[PDB]
Order: structure tokens, then sequence, then C-alpha cells
């Protein structure tokens, strides 16, 4: 029960995912070539991990279980061209014989669960092979629609195969300024329209918050999306320290499950991460963690362009990674109680879940931002994404209207009464997230 | 009847557990290897109440350590007395329960609590003189919160007439991390009522406090907190172990410290608080002592003497101490405090004098309340279950796990209707 | 009538009985090469009995290993104590039999039953005060089934006399690669309950619980099943080959141990049975052997105390006991299982005690029952038969063999009368 399986969908899925596995076996000292390198050494192996993550062959070999599935052969290309291929099995990657459109219009339809098929007797299989688990991982994007279809698809499918376990989905949102891609409005309410109907829990993140941050504070002149893709093997890593690593309030991953979701249906939590400085700056600054967690309430380090201070304050969780002065944290929750900035709702004022992680932050030489032996991760509810939603429904209702991409989807097998419930539940989550927001 | 049993549960209540063991053998006298070193007769007998003889003159504490994690197993055998144990004295499991009373004693606890029974049965035949079971836990942490209260719950099912001295740590109101922690903790005593008869409050703010004023710590660690609270434990049951000229016992507190079975809570403090490095002015005498245990800053409840109505009191010492001396100041604080004291009693006493000296002090007094102060911690308990609960915040998934809110409010009213039995009584 | 005979067959029983051997000789003291080492006189009084004198002071045992295979005989001669065997004691036959009980004592065995008949009458000749035939085989395989069960038969007609206690393996529920396995060993036992006096449930599926309970082994392994139901058959038969308080030979076993001479079964037990590393915590005491022996997780039938009906009991002990420690465990299990023992009894106590030390250990002990569990397993190898032979799978074999389903019929109703006698005499 203590496994846990990712899966990876979409370019900047496999992208998001590589980078993950990178930060992992550099905080364990393990080498993406294998064998080892090097165990399995004080504490690599008990407690777990690597063993939930990485599975252990005969020969002590830690191999990844992750499913990098993407209808785009130069992902595959992209990520067996790595040494973490000889690391994966090549059972594991699911390789993509074509693309099934740009980028949604067919990823979620026939095409997309004929491969789908294919990559379920494979977890069925992985799943006899490597027995227990703890939650369902998903690492997709939205500006793609291939990742975000075949993510929504695999995650609802296991959902009526199981529905035991808990399901984290990793979604990229892009800028509501930038549109990369025109059919996004659609992907993202037909997204929206799979989380209704199956979520256990969502991340959102935006990049041009992320991008800002590393020319701010990183001062990097041009943020490339290995930066964004490290910072987010960050901000997981952490909160999976938790059960990899120990400490002496131990968070279960369920436990983030029903300690995060109130409402009869809510399943978008905001994500913040601190300290996120330049390497010259951490070496100028040695501030405590209470600092750490004041700056973190902030919206900058949201990284997402969100703002907790203008949205209600909904009861948060909040991780520390390293050296955890208990007098720190109970300063920190005495600052935050005299803020009285934000709306703190009669429901919530006694919620700031504790996370406690022994080991020191471990960040990689490539990322900018030095390694840090302290980090704290709020994430909270905020109802600012109710406001970036309707901003997106906005956009998605003008271009529906216009049909001047709705010929192509019911060309494509979409119906019209599919984008109208597609923006009836949208509409809805709005309203329910408004509701409770104006309960106070 | 003077064999105890210990019982060890929660992600506190093991390093609780383990800093007991430790101050024990500190007290008495003994090796981590089992080897007995004590002088010379009675700590054979303290022995065979809280251990084992095991071959070659070997010593096994007798101690029932249960967690949903095995690097709180190896933490606690990496402690100085922690190497040797029974693989059956100590049965943990997986994974987790999160911090969750409900899924804590339904789930996690459910397919456990046959082992941990059958363990304490084949204890209780070996155990032919045990009396009471020493509960070590966290009410804050819903995982032990739910662990302990089950085990409370199946031992008062299974031995109805045994003794339960919980130890149970109650949450603290400026921690303001986990809206679940004090709702477990509420659900959890609305059980823990009817289950145990003798609790001690212990707050992990007071000991914040008592660390922060007495040993002015820069950062309150669970280390010296532990260290505190087994000394208390160990002062509490040398009170009848190690000979003096009065010995209480659990049932002696049972029908004196108590004047009705529904009340089982207990402010407990300790004496003396010296700060560190001013144990070369501090001289231990009977009236420093007295002072301290009327003052709020030396409880762990903790509790303010001037706001809630004493009940009654209860003060033990060991030492070279004089009757003469104790009774005249307890004269005095009911001379000086009657407003506080209680007119139904009407002169609430109750002494215990160890003639052994302490352990690395002259002379030690701890000192048991119960007022009405309590109560207040119950409102303020319950005012957050019911501001928690109007948006069913966190609580929906608690309906997936199988509870209802009928037993919510059955559990509040319950609690509502003890502050009013505190209330009788008033304050 | 103190020297006992030993028969060993069947793919199992070559190395249990190789293991009874290295047991023997590691608990009276002699080497694999005949030499003398044991001090001073039981222990050549105990070589009389089992081994033979030969010149030069050689010692070889008096055993009869019989298998249609040379790989066995070769590998219980590679074996430590196996080098020296006098060609006629063992005889080795060709092929298979297929794992077929039918084929097994009708062709394989036919055509050396005869040698082994001779060689165990001249083996009868040389020994003069011969009281009992230990047999070792596996009830599993058909080859050993079939010619364990020819043997014994023969040897019942040879000498009906002469006391036949058979160690015979029963097969495990949860293996089913082959089918076939259960019904050849209820074919087997339909004979057997007339052909022997004296037979002892062992399980493998049992023996692999108890060895993964207690030794903690990841894969099954039959020389641990093997040197555990040799330590078995060592106490059982030094209760009366060493000097104790009370012997009990096989025939008063015979009329002390079973109520009517159609019952024939006995579920055995072992103690004490110490995890791996915890012998330092273990401190060897007679209530804690007598939980053992009445808990279920320590029997090699095995069977539940709950759910059977004890019938009658009997318990073995060697080292330094007490006769007044194991008369007051009797009478606390009596009254505490007053449901379990019948009451027509009424109190079911047969005790021997052996004032020699075991080999290795301070006491050992071991406990025969006989309870309404037998039965049960009748009725489940019985189901099985019946629902692997309706679709009429693999019996061309066995019409092309030439046993008849009416004689099968007769075989499983014998079974279930004997399930009545064991029900008349409810559960």
């Amino acid at each position: 029960m203590r496994e846990v399986i990712s899966i990876n969908v979409g370019q900047a899925g496999c992208q998001i995912g590589n980078a993950c596995w990178e930060l992992y076996s550099l905080e364990h000292g393990i080498k993406p070539d294998g064998h080892l390198e090097d165990g399995l050494s004080k504490p690599k192996g008990g407690e777990e991990g690597f063993s939930t993550f990485f599975h252990e062959t005969g020969y002590g070999k830690f191999v990844p279980r992750a499913i990098y599935v993407d209808l785009e052969p130069n992902v595959i290309d992209e990520v067996r061209n790595g040494p973490y291929k000889d690391l994966f099995h090549p059972e594991q990657l699911i390789s993509g014989k074509e693309d099934a459109a740009n980028n949604y219009a067919r990823g979620h339809y026939t095409v997309g669960r004929e491969i789908l098929g294919d990559v379920l007797d494979r977890i069925r299989k992985l799943a006899d092979q490597c027995d227990g688990l703890q939650g369902f991982l998903f690492t997709h994007s939205l500006g793609g629609g291939t990742g975000s279809g075949l993510g929504s698809l695999l995650l609802e499918e296991l959902s009526a195969e199981y529905g035991k376990k808990s399901k984290l989905e990793f979604a990229v949102y892009p800028a509501p300024q930038v549109s990369t891609s025109v059919v996004e409005p659609y992907n993202t309410v037909l997204t929206t329209h799979t989380t209704l109907e199956h979520a256990d829990c969502t991340f959102m993140v935006d990049n041009e918050a992320i991008y800002d941050m590393c020319k701010r504070n990183l001062d990097i002149p041009r943020p490339s999306f290995a930066n964004l893709n490290n910072l987010i093997a960050q901000v997981v890593s952490s909160v999976t320290a938790s059960l990899r690593f120990d400490g002496s309030l131990n968070v279960d991953l369920n436990e983030f499950q029903t300690n995060l979701v109130p409402y009869p249906r809510i399943h978008f939590p905001l994500v913040s991460y601190s300290p996120v400085l330049s390497k010259s700056k951490a070496f100028h600054e040695s501030n405590s963690v209470s600092e750490i967690t004041n700056a973190c309430f902030e919206p900058g380090n949201q990284m997402v362009k969100c703002d907790p201070r203008d949205g209600k304050y909904m009861a948060t969780c909040l991780l520390y990674r390293g050296d955890v002065v208990t007098r720190d944290v109970q300063r920190a929750v005495e600052q935050v109680k005299n803020k009285k900035t934000v709306q703190l709702v009669d429901w919530c004022p006694t919620g700031f879940k504790i996370g406690i992680c022994y080991e020191p932050p471990t960040a990689t030489p490539n990322s900018q931002l030095a390694t840090v032996d302290r980090a704290v991760c709020m994430l909270s509810n905020t109802t600012s994404i109710a406001e970036a939603w309707k901003r997106i429904d906005r956009k998605f209702d003008l271009m529906y209207a216009k049909r001047a991409f709705v010929h192509w989807y019911v060309g494509e097998g979409m119906e019209e009464g599919e984008f109208t419930e597609a923006r009836e539940d949208l509409a809805a989550l709005e309203r329910d997230y408004i509701e409770v927001g104006a309960d106070s | 009847m003077r064999e105890i049993i210990h019982i060890s549960t929660g992600q506190c209540g093991n390093q609780i557990g383990a800093a007991f063991w430790e101050t024990i053998c500190g007290e008495h006298g003994l090796d981590f290897n089992g080897t007995y070193h004590g002088h010379d007769d009675i700590q054979k007998e303290r022995l065979n109440v809280y251990f084992n003889e095991a071959s070659s003159g070997k010593w096994v504490p007798r101690s029932i350590n249960v967690d949903l994690e095995p690097g709180t197993i190896d933490a606690v055998r990496n402690s100085a007395i922690g190497n040797l144990f029974r693989p059956d004295n100590y049965i943990f499991g997986q994974s987790s329960a999160g911090n969750v009373w409900a899924k804590g004693h339904y789930t996690e606890g459910a397919e456990l609590v046959d082992s941990v029974m059958d363990v304490i049965r084949r204890e209780a035949e070996g155990c032919d003189s045990l009396q009471g079971f020493q509960i070590t836990h966290s009410l804050g942490g819903g995982t032990g919160s739910g662990m302990g209260t089950l085990l409370i719950s199946k031992i008062r099912e299974e031995f109805p007439d045994r003794m339960m001295a919980t130890f149970s740590v109650l949450p603290s109101p400026k921690t303001s991390d986990t809206v679940v922690e004090p709702y477990n903790a509420t659900l959890s005593v609305h059980q823990l009522v009817e289950h145990s008869d003798e609790t001690f409050c212990i707050d992990n703010e007071a000991l914040y406090d008592i660390c922060q004023r007495t040993l002015k710590l820069n950062q309150p660690s669970y280390g010296d907190l532990n260290n505190l609270v087994s000394s208390v434990m160990s002062g509490v049951t040398t009170s009848l172990r190690y000979p003096g000229q009065l010995n209480s016992d659990l049932r002696k507190l049972a029908v004196n410290l108590v004047p009705f079975p529904r009340l089982h809570f207990f402010m407990v403090g300790y004496a003396p608080l010296t700060a560190i490095g001013s144990q070369s002015f501090r001289s231990l005498t009977v009236p420093e002592l007295t002072q301290q245990m009327f003052d709020a800053k030396n409880m762990m409840a903790a509790a303010d003497p001037r706001n809630g109505r004493y009940l009654t009191v209860a003060a033990f010492f060991r030492g070279k101490v004089s009757v003469k001396e104790v009774e005249d100041e307890m004269h005095k604080v009911q001379s000086k405090n009657s407003d506080y004291f209680v007119e139904w009693i009407p002169n609430n006493v109750q002494t215990a004098v160890c003639s052994v000296a302490p352990q690395g002090l002259d002379m030690a007094a701890t000192f048991i309340a119960n007022s009405t102060s309590i109560q207040e911690l119950f409102k303020r308990v319950g005012d957050q279950f019911s501001a928690m609960f109007k948006r069913k915040a966190f609580l929906h998934w608690y309906t997936s796990e199988g509870m209802d809110e009928l037993e919510f409010s059955e559990a509040e009213s319950n609690m509502n209707d003890l502050v009013s039995e505190y209330q009788q009584y008033q304050e």
C-alpha cells in the first residue's frame, strides 16, 4: 500500500517527469546510468524510498516505475536518448506511432482509447509485479491537448477500475495573456468536465508566474523550460518527502487528501513553495524558516497567476524540510495570527497542516536556486482560481460562439451538447467556489 | 497489586515511554543490557513490578509499544535503554491512519487490535499482581489519539477492574496547525471519559511555556518535555513503589482524588522547577514548593488558580520532609485561598510522603488538582468543533469514513453535560 | 520389549529417517563411523536398541530404507551420518509409479515386497526385543503412499502383535498441481486405518505455517520440517528409552491414548517453538509450554481447539519439570476448556516425565491430542476426490490399472463411518 505509481502524459509531462527522476536520484546520490550508484546507502533504503518509486530488482538495481505515454514520436525519442531509458524498462515506456490531432479533438476520442487499452494492461501487469499502491500520480499540461486528453481519460479509467487510491494530477496551466494554441480554451473547459467526473487532487501551475520568478528571484534573463521542470521537480519532491524520509510529523498521502478537501466537491488546491532565491542571494541571506513562511504567503512564491491575498483564506498545508525549529513555527503561526490580512473565515482559522521532514532540501546544480537546508511549502485553497477559470470561461464562450473551430470538432466526433455540458460544469464550479466563499 | 503495566502508542507517546523507562532505570539503577545494578532489595522488587526477569539475570521492560511506523520502533530502539525487546512486546503496523481518530481506530487500528490484545492477555497471564495500565500517547495526533483510545476501550472491556492511568498529551490552542487535531481530541475524549478512569491533563503549550520560563530553551523540543513528564510519572509511581511514610495507590486516588466517578481529568504540577545554573541559589524548602504548586506558571495543564475554583487538591513529596511544615503550608494556603478551595469538602488535603531521596535532588514534589478550569478547555474545543463543522470543513471525508454528524452532536452534548457537572460545583 | 525397528519410504520419508538417525546420534553421542562416544551405559543400551554392534565396535542403525530411485539412497548416503549401511538393510527399485497409489502398491511395490519382507524377517530374527515399527513416509506422493501402505499391510499380516507407529506426512490442500495427490492419500488411509495401530498427523501446510511463524523462513524447505519431526520422534521415543519418573511404551500409548480401537490418528505438537534470536528473552517455564501446546499455532496437524472437541489429550516432558506444576497446569486448562474436554472421560490426563535434559535445551515438551478435526479433514479430502473425479479427469489411468469405482465408494463409506464414530462423540 506504500508504493506509488507515477504517469507521464504529454510532451511537458515527460519533461517534468524526467526532471523529477533527475532530482530524485540526485538527492539519494544515485547516478542516472544504473547499478547503482550507489545504494541503498544511509538511508536510501528503509525507510522507503528509494523502494516506493524506485523498484529494487534482484541485483539491487533501482528502476523508477514510470509510464511515459505520448502520441508524439519525437518525445519518445527524447526520453530514449537520456540514460534514464536504460534505467527504465522497454515495456515501461509506451511509444507513440502518430499524433491524434492538434491537440485534444482526437486525443480524447476513440483513437486515444485504442492506445489506452494497451497501457491499461501494462498497468495491470505492472500492478501484478509490484503489489500495493498509495496514490496515482499524473504529470501533463493543458497547453498540449494530447497530454491533457490521454491523462484525463486514463485517470477516469483507473478511477472506475480501483477508485480506492488517491489521484494526484499535475496540470500545467497556460497564462491567460498568451495563447500558445487556440484549442487550449476548449481543452481546459473539457478537462474541468473530466475532473468533475473523477478527480481527487489537481495542482494548478502557471508558467508565467514561474518565468517571472526566474527573472526576478533567480535573476535569469531568459527562463527555459528546463528550469520550470526543475522547479516542479523541487515542489513535488518536498511534498513526497513526508513519505520518503523520516520526520516528527509524517503526513500520509491520503492524509493530505482527507485534510484538504472540505466540501462534497472541490478538486483544485493551490500550491506554493519557498524559498526560491538566487545563489548569491542565498549566500547573503541567512533567514530562519519564520521569514520563509512569511514570504511563502506572498503571491510571489505561488508559482501561479493567482493572488492568495485577494481570495479568501481556507485551511492550508504547511510542509517543512530540514532543520525545523518548534519555536520558529510557533512564531510563524503567531505572526500570521497577527497579520489578519486575508479573510479568516470562521471555519479555517486554526489550520496550517504541518509536515515535518528531517531530510534537508536538495536542489539540482542546473537550477539557479542554491541548495538550502530549510524549505516551506504552503498548499492552500483560494478563490482566485475561480476568477481565473471565469476569464478562461469567457474566452471559451467567445470562441465557441464564433463556431470557427466547432465545425472541425463535430467532424472529429464532437457534439454541441458536449461543449455545453463542459461549460455548465465549469460555471457550476465557479459558482460553487463563490458560494463557499461568500458564506463567511 | 503492585505490578503496573505500561502502554505506549502514538507519534509522541513512544518517546514518552522511552523517557519513562530511562527515568525508571536511572531512579533504581539498571544497565541497558538487563544487568542488575541496584542496591539492594527494593530494586529487585521494582524490577519484578515493571520488568521481566529473563535468562542470565536479564531484565526486559514490560511495555507494549504500538504505532503505525517502523521508524518509530527503530528510533526508540536507537535510544540508550531501547535495544533489547521481546518481538512480542511490540507490534507495529502499516502504513498510516493520517491524523484522524475515526480512520485511526476504525481501519488502521482494527487490523492490529487483536494482536496487541492477545499480547496484553498473555502478559496479564504472566503478570499476576497487575493493578493499573499506564497509557502514554498524544491526543493531538489523530493516529495516536485513535489507537490509544481503541486500546483503552478494549482494556476496559477486558479488564474493567484494572486501573487506567492515562498520560495523554492534550492539543494546544496556540498550535494553529490542524483543525482536525482538537476535533480528534474531543472525539477521543468523548469515549475516554467512559473507557478510562484516570486521565492527566498535559498541554503541549504548557510544556513549551514551562521549558521557556525555567529551562530558557530557545527551541522547545519534545526531549526535555518527555523527560519532565517521565520524572513526574516516576515520582507518582514511586509514591507507592519506593518506601515512605504513606503510600498512595491508584485505587486510593480513585477514592480520594475525585469526588464523583464522572470526573477523570487531573491537572499535574512538578517541583522544583529551578532555572538552569541557578541551582546554587535555590534552597530546597517546603514554602517555596508550596508557592510553586499554587501558581499557573508551574502547572502543566495549564490552568490559572485565580480563574477556576479549586474542587480538590493533593500534594505528594519525596525526600526528607517534615509533616509539620507541609501541614502549616496547607493551613496557610487554605486560609489565604479560601475562595478557590470549595466549601463542601470543606478542607481538601491528600498528602503522601516518601522517605527516600529523589534521583539527583534532595527533595521533589508533585501536585494533583481538580478545579473548574478544565471545563474552560472543554468549551474552547467545543467552540472550535462547532465553528469548524458549519461548512462541512474537512468533513465529507469523515462522512465517507462512515461517521455521522449525530454522533458528533451527541459527543458535544456529553461534553456540555460534563461541563455542567463541573459547574455544580460552579466556578 | 525395548528395541524398535525403523522403516523409511517415499520421496520425503527417506530424509525424515535420515534426520531421525541424525538426531538420535546427536542426542546420545556417536560418530558417523560407528565409534561409541556416549557416557556411559544408557548410550550403549540405546545403541543395542536401535543400532547394530558390528565388528571393531561399529554401530550401524537398524533401518529399512526403500524407494523407487537410486538418487534417494545416494542422497541419504551423502548425508552426514549416512555413509555406512549394510547392503541388505536398504533395497531400492526402478523406476517410478507416476504418483499413483494403485500402480505403486500393485506393480512397483509387488516386485520388491518379497525382498523387503525377507529383509525384515531376518531383522526380526536378529532382534529379539523388538516392540514397534516406526514408519516414515509422505502420504502426498502416490509412489510413497503406495509403498508404505503395502509395507505396513505386510508387516501387520506377518507380526500382528508388534506395534505400528506411522509418521506419515499428510498432503496439503493448498497444493493443487496434481489433483491425484489427496485421492491417493485417502485411498492409502482407507487401508492404513486397518493396517496400522498408531498414526501421527503431519501436514505440509502446518509445517510451512509453523516454520514461517517461528523460524521465519522465506521459502518452504523440507530440512527444518524434517528436523522438527525428528525432534518430536526423538522425544516420544526417549520418553521410554531415556530414564525418567515414568516411561511410556507403545503399548502404553495404545492402551491409554485411544478410547476405541477404530481410532488410530493422533495430532502432535512440540515445545518450545521459540523465534530465531529470542532465546535469550525466552524463559523455559511450564505455563508457556502449556499455552503453546493448547494454542493452534504450535500444532502440526493442524487443529483448532476452538473448533474441534477434545476427546483425549496427553503431555510428555523432558528435563527438570515439576509434577505439581504440571498438575496445576492440567487443572487450570481443564477448568478453562471444560467445553472442549469431553465429559465422559471426564478428565483426560496422561503425563510422562523424563529426568534427563534435552539436547541443547533445558526442558522440552511433546503433546498428543484426539480432537474432531481429523473427521473434518476426511470430509475435505472426500469432497476433493468427489469434485475431482465427477468430471472423470485422469480416471483412464486408474481404469487401466484395475481399481474399481465400487472400491472407491467403499473407501468413502468407510471414511464416513469413521466420521460418524468421531461424531458419536459429537463436536
